[PDB]
């Protein structure tokens, strides 16, 4: 099934402040 | 006797609540009809890597046999009575529900309650399920519609539970335990989680008693939603074997609760939703549409605010031709630009008239209002007065959806999704290039 | 097929003086565009001569 | 009377004298163009025709003899209820968009 | 469509209806 | 909070229902369906139902779009064999802008030239995307091979003719059937008098105005879909005979569709019949259709290719074993308490009810109150089902399918 | 009526003529403090 | 024709010492000039759409 696309790991090049899955980025959204 | 009056004489939705701490509650009315269901908050979201899937599983095992009914006993009794029993899996909620007649309302609600708690799980008919759901998965990954607003998500929300399918990847369905559709079961399907809804010439009196006399054995004794985290993305699966590109497109929205949802619902309303058999063409009221249709640029579109807990997808999804991807961006873009600069008085009024018609005239029949009672007790915590959403959208002017569309719009990051022949799909950069205007 | 109507130079010189479809009926005064032109590069070519020895 | 002096100005005007009718020498704007675009095939050809044969004439530096040219009595607006109608639509939807 | 489930209700008993809008898609 | 019914001296029914909802909705149904054209003007009443934004003598093409949208309006056209009905809703202030606009697409269109011209495409659009569900193939190809005049006609334009349909047409086809004798005006959220007056001065239109005869034929579409739909249909009764509530009762005894997602569907008889040794996807209901003067009643099947001939004949003898006598009172207990249920549902929402209420008005010229109508229901005797189905296997069949036709049997093959 | 209902250009325009101010005053070279205040 | 001639006035009269009578010629001359583009020949296009029911 397409449904076992998962989308690679971004980690590695996100912002610092993007990095937290269990938090919003729009806190950080003004700052960036 | 005017509409204002009207939307005061719509019949009272009432609740109440047992120990264990199941919701029960109904709309009354003179019909001969009912329907009646159980809304359970499960789904995608509450599911891991590991059991992904489950609650969808549950959901091809759910009308197989119970303890008291075994294997078809249940079905045949449900056809017998004319009723009719259907069910849905979303990311978030899960609802099983009876159309039926009124006189059959305490069978009906013993059979739902037999349905949720007793559910045999059989080990060869879970093998059977098996395979069908393997089989499914292949039918959807020729709906590409489907496909594009999975990637949507997949991409939109990456990294948590929210990008996570409702079917589960292939992987899981193959291996998922019946032990494992047991925890699933015995950890998301608990009282205070839940909803008896129903509508129809039923006493709200009698359906709590019935509540309580089928469904109180429930357990009520905690799965919470984590934040989900909104990336600015692109998913993009170049086929260009297919003959029409899909593209699904959206911002991070504010989720259920959120008082911005109904100004928000009058802009995706002034912008509208378009298909080629629209009988409107070049006459019609929405910009995006009457361009669309006078230039060919799409068979089809709509907005969309997908709402979940604390977050969201606000956008638009088209489909069209190989040659029109870029032309069709531009002008969508070109309107949620308008809207968050300039919107009229006069459009407003029209987004207004568009979302109050849209939510009396959905909410016509028993099925439909058993559905918003249930889902309502479980996003809003409680069902809103159609008077009150009156008032609400009544609130609505043109600075308001300019104020409330920029906070969204304006200069953020969208998720992008596309499949198909999508060679000429904006580049990323463009898009969000899009998203501002240098004039302003 | 034919070089006039292809090739990326000839193409433009063919669609803009030889194939152009014009009016039947345009008169002397419709003369004026090409002598301004003509006009024109008589004086570079004058005027470059002159300015040879200027 | 006013009509004298409108039937002098026909003759001097000229177009007549190509075989033209006053609406053959409207200037094509948006509205006409649409106006032009609804003309019945009948109407529409004739028109072509007429264009046609002024086209060449004018090519000619020549006119018609003046048993050909069109009469001032006998020149129908052909357009008038095409355009009236197409414009009557353009300030309705302009009124709308206020 | 690969699946009795999906393949069922399917078989027609309803005369047909056509049925098209001004702003809802034709069914 | 009671329907109120009236007829006109002039025919034109009239019904409505205050609810006080704030939604209001109205209907004019005429009987100008597909069966009212002949050889000559086929598709008319296709391009008919594509037309109805057109400009009017009363408000523009632009003006209906706009001011139906502008109140968050709905203006909607259907079509069967044998009526059409212009339907507006929006909310109930309003009912005033669209009731105008109702009576001017169906009083006065004006259908003019370059309009009719442009929407033609239109014609192929729409028709392209309904052949996309299989199921209109063969449903329309069972009434063309069923009859041969009226319900013969298909409700979408044939191809020879998309491009060819006129102006002239157009009008005649509205001048000729959409008379008051032929209408019936239902409203649903407004007051019966002035449903009354609307109709008494707007709808006044001088009336302007074959029996179907069914003759049995079969239609083979091949292509290569490996699924392969078929309809075997025999000729039924006319809607209003209680013959006609004995084949609804047969209907649901045999099988008309699943009451339980992703059910095995325990209680109908055609499908467990099939499924007594083809085991793999296919789909089987009873097909039922009832109109003025004739009807249509049998069966449907979607098999694999390879299986059709298999499928066929078991769905076939099912119907043989009911019509030799082997029906007990429980199966029509169920299939009565189905189809009863199922009217009911039926009519739960504005939609089912106001396409109930004005179907009733046309075909009978009456309301019969759903009480009345389980009554019927349960009025029918295990004989008069015994009957229905002995007629289906005695009587001059009609067939008609399409996919891979390969192992797919002609009707003389049983 | 809805130009008129328009006139969300007049604030922003306020902001276009003040960048068409200070541009020809800076491009351009006494009551700002500092800036050219102090020579 | 007018507009024509009365250019051919102002070139006359710019190449005239600035003495009576040319004075006054070149102010008729510039008034006229003025006149017919912004007033006079706008004018006639519409006593001419008049003449012809338009
Ligand atoms: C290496 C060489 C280096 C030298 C470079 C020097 C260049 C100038 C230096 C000064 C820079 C100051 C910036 C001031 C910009 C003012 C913006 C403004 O309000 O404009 C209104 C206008 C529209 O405002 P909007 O509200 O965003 O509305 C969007 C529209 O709906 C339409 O939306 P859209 O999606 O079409 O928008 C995409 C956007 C993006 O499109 C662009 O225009 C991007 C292209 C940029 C090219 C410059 C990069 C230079 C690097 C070398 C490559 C050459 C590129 C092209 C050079 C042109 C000449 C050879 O284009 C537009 O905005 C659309 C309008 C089309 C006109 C512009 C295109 C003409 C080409 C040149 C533009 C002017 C540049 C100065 C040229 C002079 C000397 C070179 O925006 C622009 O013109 C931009
Ligand atoms: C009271 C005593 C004192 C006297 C003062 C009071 C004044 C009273 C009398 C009124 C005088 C003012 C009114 C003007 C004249 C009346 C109306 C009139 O002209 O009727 C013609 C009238 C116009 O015909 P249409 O069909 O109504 O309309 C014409 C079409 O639009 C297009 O026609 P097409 O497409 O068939 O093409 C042919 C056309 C082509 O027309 C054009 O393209 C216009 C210009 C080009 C001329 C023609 C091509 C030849 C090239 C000329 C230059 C080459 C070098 C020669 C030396 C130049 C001379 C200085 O040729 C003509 O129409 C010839 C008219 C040219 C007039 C030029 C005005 C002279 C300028 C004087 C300025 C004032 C300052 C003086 C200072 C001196 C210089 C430093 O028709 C005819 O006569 C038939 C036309 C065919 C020509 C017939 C045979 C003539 C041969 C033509 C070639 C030579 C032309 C002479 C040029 C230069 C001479 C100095
Ligand atoms: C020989 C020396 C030249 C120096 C000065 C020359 C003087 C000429 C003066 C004036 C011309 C006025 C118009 C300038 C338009 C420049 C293009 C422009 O505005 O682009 C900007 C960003 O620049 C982008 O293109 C985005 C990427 C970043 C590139 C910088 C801007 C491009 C040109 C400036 C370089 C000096 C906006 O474009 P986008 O980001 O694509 O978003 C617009 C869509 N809403
Ligand atoms: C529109 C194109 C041109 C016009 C109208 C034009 C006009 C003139 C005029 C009126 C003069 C004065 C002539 C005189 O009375 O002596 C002149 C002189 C001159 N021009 Fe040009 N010129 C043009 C193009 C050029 C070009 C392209 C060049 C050189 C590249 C050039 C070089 C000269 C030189 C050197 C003189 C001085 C010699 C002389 O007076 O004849 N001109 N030009
Ligand atoms: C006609 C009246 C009888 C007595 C005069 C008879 C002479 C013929 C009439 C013109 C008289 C001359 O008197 C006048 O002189 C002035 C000065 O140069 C010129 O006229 C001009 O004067 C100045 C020139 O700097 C301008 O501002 C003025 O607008 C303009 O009219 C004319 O030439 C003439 O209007
Ligand atoms: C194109 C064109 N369309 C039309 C007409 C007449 O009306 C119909 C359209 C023309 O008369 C003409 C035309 C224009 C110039 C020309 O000869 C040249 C070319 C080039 C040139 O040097 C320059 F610097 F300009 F490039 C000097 C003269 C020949 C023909």
């Amino acid at each position: 099934s397409h449904t076992d696309i998962k989308v690679p790991d971004f980690s590695d090049y996100r912002r610092p402040e993007v990095l937290d899955s269990t938090k919003s980025s729009k806190e950080s959204s003004e700052a960036r | 006797a005017t509409y204002a009056q009207a939307l005061q004489s719509v019949p009272e939705t009432q609740v109440s609540q047992l120990d264990n701490g199941l919701r029960v509650a109904s709309e009354q009315s003179s019909q001969p009809t009912c329907t009646v269901g159980v809304w359970i908050d499960a789904g995608s979201r509450y599911e891991s890597e590991k059991n992904n899937g489950a609650g969808y599983f549950v959901e091809h095992l759910a009308f197989k046999g119970t303890k008291n009914r075994p294997g078809n006993a249940l079905e045949k009794e449900v056809e017998s009575m004319g009723a009719h029993l259907n069910a849905y899996s979303t990311r978030e909620h899960t609802a099983y529900y009876i159309k039926a007649l009124s006189k059959d309302l305490p069978k009906a609600v013993e059979l739902l309650a037999d349905i949720v708690q007793n559910c045999s799980l059989e080990d060869s008919q879970i093998e059977k399920e098996r395979d069908v759901i393997l089989q499914e998965l292949q039918e959807n990954d020729t709906s590409m519609r489907d496909v594009v607003f999975n990637y949507l998500h997949a991409t939109a929300f990456q990294g948590t539970p929210l990008a996570q399918s409702v079917e589960g990847p292939s992987e899981n369905v193959r291996k998922l335990s019946r032990a494992d559709l047991t925890e699933y079961l015995s950890r998301h399907y608990k009282a205070p989680r839940m909803v008896l809804a129903a509508a129809g010439g039923l006493e709200h009196r009698q359906l709590l008693d019935l509540a309580q006399k089928h469904f109180s054995g429930l357990s009520g004794t905690v799965p919470t939603l984590s934040p989900c985290r909104f990336t600015g993305s692109q998913i993009c699966h170049r086929e260009d074997g297919l003959p029409l590109a899909h593209v699904a497109i959206a911002v991070e929205g504010p989720g259920w609760a959120h008082p911005d949802n109904v100004a928000l619902q009058v802009a995706n309303a002034i912008i509208g939703h378009y298909d080629c058999t629209y009988g409107g063409g070049a006459h019609l009221s929405s910009p995006l549409a009457s361009i669309a249709a006078t230039n060919k640029l799409c068979q089809s579109f709509q907005t969309f605010n997908i709402c979940y807990a604390d977050t969201g997808l606000l956008g638009a999804h088209f489909v069209c031709d190989h040659m029109s991807i870029d032309d069709m961006m531009f002008v969508l873009q070109g309107q949620w630009m308008r809207l968050c600069t300039s919107a009229t008085e006069s459009e407003v009024l029209r987004g207004k008239n568009l979302l109050r018609n849209a939510l009396v005239s959905h909410l016509d029949g028993t099925t439909p209002v058993c559905e918003d009672i249930g889902r309502s007790l479980l996003t809003y915590g409680r069902r809103i007065p159609l008077a009150e959403w009156e008032s609400r959208i009544a609130e609505v002017d043109a600075r308001v959806v300019r104020e409330v569309c920029s906070k969204y719009f304006y200069d953020q990051c969208p998720a992008v999704a596309g499949f198909g022949p999508i060679e000429q799909l904006p580049d990323y950069n463009r898009i969000r290039s899009g998203m501002f205007w240098l004039r302003f | 097929t034919n070089i006039r109507k292809s090739h990326p130079l000839m193409k433009i010189v063919n669609n803009a003086f030889i194939d152009l479809p014009a009016p039947s009926n345009i008169s002397s005064w419709w003369n004026f565009g090409s002598l301004l032109g003509i006009c024109l590069i008589l004086q570079i070519l004058t005027g470059l001569f002159l300015a040879m020895h200027y | 009377w006013l009509e004298g002096i409108r039937k002098w100005y026909y003759n001097a005007a000229g177009f007549n004298k190509l075989g033209l009718m006053r609406d053959d020498t409207i200037h094509e704007n948006d509205d006409v163009k649409e106006a032009i675009r609804r003309l019945p095939e009948n109407l529409y050809n004739d028109r072509v025709f007429r264009i046609k044969r002024a086209l060449d004439l004018s090519m000619r530096q020549q006119i018609l003899p003046k048993e050909q040219w069109t009469k001032y009595e006998e020149d129908k607006s052909y357009l008038e209820p095409y355009l009236k109608e197409v414009i009557r639509e353009r300030k309705e939807r302009e009124e709308w968009a206020k | 469509v690969l699946c009795r489930e999906s393949l069922r209700g399917q078989a027609a008993g309803r005369p047909l209806v056509a049925s098209v809008s001004l702003n809802v898609p034709a069914s | 909070q009671d329907l109120e019914f009236t007829r006109l001296p002039n025919g034109l029914v009239i019904a409505s229902l205050e609810n006080y909802a704030p939604a209001s909705r109205i209907g004019l149904f005429i009987k100008a369906g597909s069966r009212y054209e002949n050889s000559n003007n086929l598709g008319t009443s296709h391009l008919l139902r594509l037309a109805s934004s057109l400009t009017t003598k009363g408000a523009s093409s632009f003006k209906i779009t706009r001011g139906i949208e502008a109140v968050g309006g709905k203006l909607s056209v259907t079509s069967t064999r044998e009526n059409m009905a212009y339907t507006v809703e929006c909310l109930r202030d309003d009912v005033d802008i669209l009731m105008e606009f109702l009576l001017n697409v169906t009083t006065a269109p004006e259908f003019r030239r370059w309009e009719v011209a442009a929407l033609q495409p239109q014609l192929r659009i729409d028709k392209a995307v309904a052949l996309q569900n299989p199921q209109a193939h063969v449903i329309e190809n069972l009434h063309a091979a069923a009859y041969r005049n009226a319900l013969a006609n298909s409700l979408y334009c044939p191809d020879y003719r998309i491009g060819k349909v006129t102006p002239v047409e157009l009008h005649d086809y509205v001048q000729n059937h959409f008379t008051s004798a032929r209408m019936a005006l239902i409203g649903l959220g407004v007051s019966h008098p002035v449903l009354k007056q609307v109709a008494e001065q707007f709808l006044n239109i001088r009336g302007g105005l074959a029996k179907a005869k069914y003759h049995g034929g079969e239609i083979r579409e091949q292509n290569g879909d490996s699924l392969v739909h078929a309809a075997l249909v025999a000729e039924s009764a006319a809607i209003g005979s209680a013959e006609a509530n004995a084949f609804s009762v047969l209907q649901h005894v045999l099988g008309a569709g699943p009451h339980v997602k992703r059910g095995s569907n325990a209680t109908s008889s055609l499908y467990q019949a099939v499924a007594k040794g083809v085991h793999q996807p296919f789909d089987v209901s009873a097909f039922n259709a009832s109109y003025s003067d004739s009807g249509l009643f049998g069966f449907y099947t979607i098999s694999q290719a390879a299986s059709a001939g298999d499928v066929i004949k078991a769905a076939y003898n099912q119907v043989k074993t009911i019509a030799q006598g082997n029906l007990s009172n429980p199966d029509v207990q169920a299939a009565k308490n189905k189809l009863k249920a199922g009217y009911l549902m039926s009519v739960e929402s504005s939609e089912g009810f106001l396409d109930e209420v004005g179907s009733q008005a046309l075909a009978a010229g009456s309301y019969t109150p759903p009480s009345t109508v389980l009554q019927q229901i349960d009025a029918v005797a295990d004989a008069d089902v015994i009957n229905a189905a002995k007629k289906f296997v005695s009587g001059r069949k009609s067939m008609a399918a399409s996919g891979n036709l390969g192992h797919t049997p002609f009707i003389d093959e049983l | 009526r809805y130009r008129q209902l328009a006139r969300n250009w007049v604030p922003t325009a306020s902001l276009w003529g003040a960048v068409g101010a200070v541009g020809l005053v800076w491009a351009t070279d006494d009551w700002v403090p500092y800036i050219n205040g102090k020579f | 024709w007018a507009l024509v001639a009365d250019l051919l006035t102002l070139t006359w009269i710019g190449g005239q010492p600035v003495e009576h009578p040319y004075i006054t010629i070149g102010q008729l001359a510039s008034v006229l000039y003025f006149l017919l583009i912004l007033v006079l020949m706008p004018t006639a296009g519409t006593i001419e759409n008049k003449l012809l029911k338009w």
